[PDB]
């Protein structure tokens, strides 16, 4: 307790295992202090390739445990310093102790090697040519999850949710092929944080192109993804909810297969969560939602969430209003005239106009769009007029010839258009 | 759940 | 279309 890096030296040089066991923990007491831990000044001192070389000590487990909580706190730190623990050797040693008899020992190992691949793209695949997934995915082979001790599965899953996790680029594809059939094992275990943590994983691996969603997707998934959508643990949600987004990123096809799970029931709760991310997630997932088939806008009209789209873009944080008006204008792009007139029924108008006040380029523009498709459905049924009354009596003329004035010009380009068209 | 990386206290 |  309360050595000195000089006093760790010391110890660590002698050439007495007992001292050196003593000073490698007090230098894991100094590392696992709650304010400032000297990682920079452990680094500096040249400690870590002794650490590394007494993670081969099978003969003085205790000296093994220590050196690995060390080497672990230190590669909690900045990717320097991740990094000078992955220099010293690190990556090799730990996946030797994974196969550890002790399993404080082996839980350490999973520890460090979550950092050191929780560091980026380059280390966790470093990690992964070292082959730490075998050993890794042979610790949860047992028949019942639940004999493991819980802050050991939790590591484990936290460790492999690293391993699927950033981009440029993603994971090898054999790898993911790999650890999938534990990460749905795991998605269907009772821990909270195991359940968060394969959330997290799961999200990782379907964000980016088709083949990532459709790896996923055909594990079969879906369905737990969207009863995990449901649970009162925010923790939980937070992920399952951008998994979920992800994957109705990808086909029609794959966005069916959310829509078929019985996602939709649960967004009249995400649409009013009061958790602003959630909402704005929520909202955004949405969107891609309505730029599926003109079948998928039909469940989302029959799923009752056309209210609430327009309760969001009445009211909620700027950024959410924004997922809302890029809703609003993919489902008028994609929507059948019926469809259409709905939204308008439901109320689109007064808050679309109310949303040309803002700031924010893009938003308009998204906006204008939107009110160009409804005019193109109001021509086809000859209300055009009718359409530029509502227009009118909420504010939104004033707005939109206002816009012809605008910075930039596709706005202004846009506003013109409208007015010569319709007012 | 879904730290980067994690420091054991 | 879809956004990512």
């Amino acid at each position: 307790v309360n050595w000195s890096v000089e006093d760790i030296v010391k110890g660590i040089n002698s050439n007495n295992l007992e001292s050196q066991l003593q000073a490698t923990q007090a230098a894991r007491k100094l590392l696992s202090r709650e304010k400032q831990p000297p990682i920079d000044n452990i680094i500096r001192a040249g400690l870590i390739p002794k650490f590394v070389s007494f993670l081969g000590k099978t003969d003085c487990s205790p000296i093994q445990f220590e050196s690995a909580w060390a080497l672990t706190n230190i590669a909690s730190g900045t990717s320097e310093q991740t990094k000078a623990v992955v220099d010293g050797g690190a990556i090799p040693a730990f996946i030797s102790l994974l196969a550890s008899p002790h399993a404080h020992i082996s839980e350490q190992a999973v520890w460090a090697l979550g950092n050191i691949a929780g560091d980026g793209s380059a280390f966790r695949d470093l990690v992964i040519k070292h082959g730490a997934i075998d050993p890794l995915l042979a610790l949860l082979a047992v028949p019942d999850l639940s004999t493991l001790a819980c802050g050991y599965l939790r590591n484990l899953t936290w460790t492999l949710s690293n391993l699927c996790r950033n981009k440029n680029p993603a994971p090898p594809l054999d790898a993911v092929e790999q650890i999938l059939p534990t990460l749905v094992r795991l998605l269907h275990h009772n821990d909270p944080e195991v359940l968060a943590d394969s959330c997290w994983a799961i999200s990782y691996l379907t964000d980016g192109p088709n083949e990532r969603i459709e790896m996923v997707v055909k594990k079969g998934v879906v369905p737990q993804l969207v009863k995990l959508l449901g649970a009162t643990e925010l923790p939980i949600v937070t992920p399952a909810l951008r998994a979920i987004g992800n994957i109705v990123t990808g086909t029609d096809e794959q966005t069916q297969k959310v829509i078929d799970a019985g996602a939709l029931a649960v967004f009249p709760s995400l649409l009013t969560n009061p958790k602003t991310n959630i909402q704005k997630e929520a909202t955004w997932t949405m969107s891609n939602i309505t730029a599926g088939r003109q079948d998928q806008i039909q469940q989302v009209v029959n799923h009752g969430l056309v209210p609430f789209l327009v309760g969001v873009l009445s009211k909620a944080d700027f950024k959410t209003q924004k997922e809302a008006a890029w809703a609003i204008t993919n489902y008028t792009s994609g929507g059948t005239v019926e469809q259409i007139v709905y939204l308008v029924h439901c109320g689109i108008i007064e808050p679309l106009m109310n949303l040309l006040s803002a700031k924010d380029t893009k938003i308009i523009q998204v906006i204008l769009d939107a009110i160009s498709n409804i005019f193109q459905a109001a021509e086809k049924l000859g209300e055009t007029e009718k359409l530029s009354i509502m227009i009118e009596e909420c504010g939104g003329l004033d707005k939109i010839e206002a816009l012809q004035r605008h910075e930039n010009e596709s706005v202004y380009k846009a506003s013109l258009n409208l007015i010569e068209k319709y007012f | 759940s879904g730290k980067r990386k994690k420091i054991r206290t």
